[PDB]
């Protein structure tokens, strides 16, 4: 049996570590909820 | 039981110890989270009991207790915050730029950013502060590294 905690409030914070690329992929959803990469 | 508005572990005694599964979020009475954390299971908080409403496995949401309320969209240009909510770790959030997800059917934002499995459901915000999206759901590029989709529902 699964159970859920309170992790925090949802806020954006000013000051927070910006990291992280911007990529544009091209990709395909199936019937299952899952992507995958198209070359 | 705890109905309060914020974000939330989903964890679970089944595995050995206690493990977090994924991460969810709390608004207006709903709990909205991805549907492969918790594969449309009941849950649990405290002594009350959260059951699902709304699910789908291509979108991969589900909603408990009432309709999926998230319904805030991603500008295409701004900078947006992933609150990632790591196993074991305190709540974080991480400010990015996301890059597009193009497919068949219209284009989708995407933040990469790597996180563990158990960071599914972690919130993805805009300025105001409003839930844009879901982190969890995405692909495994050459690098070895995830690049997530920012996975949002509909609003009835
Ligand atoms: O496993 C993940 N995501 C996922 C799992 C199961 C399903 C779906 C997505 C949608 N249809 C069912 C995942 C999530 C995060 Cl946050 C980081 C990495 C991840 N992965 C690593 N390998 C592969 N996914």
């Amino acid at each position: 049996d699964m159970y859920i905690e309170r992790a925090g409030d949802i806020t954006w914070e000013k000051d927070a570590e910006v990291t992280g690329n911007s990529p544009r992929l091209d990709v395909a959803l199936d019937e299952s909820g899952d992507f995958s990469l198209v070359e | 039981g705890e109905t309060t508005d914020g974000v939330y572990r989903v964890m679970t005694r089944r595995l050995l110890g206690s493990t977090q599964v994924g991460v969810g979020v709390m608004q207006e009475g709903v709990f909205h989270t991805m549907w492969h954390v918790t594969k449309g299971a009941a849950l649990r908080s405290g002594e009350g009991r959260l059951d699902p409403y709304w699910g789908d496995v291509k979108q991969d949401l589900v909603s408990y207790c009432g309709p999926w309320k998230l319904d805030a969209a991603w500008d295409g240009l701004s900078e947006v915050q992933l609150l990632a909510v790591p196993p074991g770790e305190r709540a974080k959030n991480i400010q990015t730029l996301p890059g597009i997800f193009k497919t068949k059917d219209g284009d989708i934002g995407a933040v990469a950013l790597d996180y563990p499995a158990g960071t599914s459901g972690s919130p993805i915000l805009d300025k105001c502060g409003r839930v844009i999206g879901l982190y969890g759901n995405g692909v495994v590029i050459k690098n070895g590294s995830y690049v997530s989709a920012i996975t949002q529902g509909k609003r009835e």
